[PDB]
C-alpha cells in the first residue's frame, strides 16, 4: 500500500 | 436493464512514472440504462 515503513498507514 | 461493458479489468503497473512507487492503475469500463421501460415497475410510498 501507499507510504512504506515510515508512516503507520 | 442492459449492462453493456467490456469484460476485463486492466491493471497497469507504473514503475517508470514515479521512481520508488509502483502506482497500480486499474480500470474497467461499463455502462447502461433501461432498454425496455415496460419491464420494471416500482413501489411508491406516498399515497
Amino acid at each position: 500500500a501507499l507510504n512504506s515503513a515510515v508512516a503507520a498507514e | 436493464y442492459t449492462i453493456a461493458e467490456r469484460p476485463d479489468l486492466r491493471v497497469l503497473r507504473d514503475p517508470f512514472s514515479a521512481k520508488p512507487h509502483v502506482l497500480f492503475y486499474a480500470s474497467k469500463r461499463v455502462g447502461g440504462d433501461v432498454s425496455d421501460f415496460a419491464a420494471i415497475k416500482l413501489l411508491k410510498f406516498a399515497a
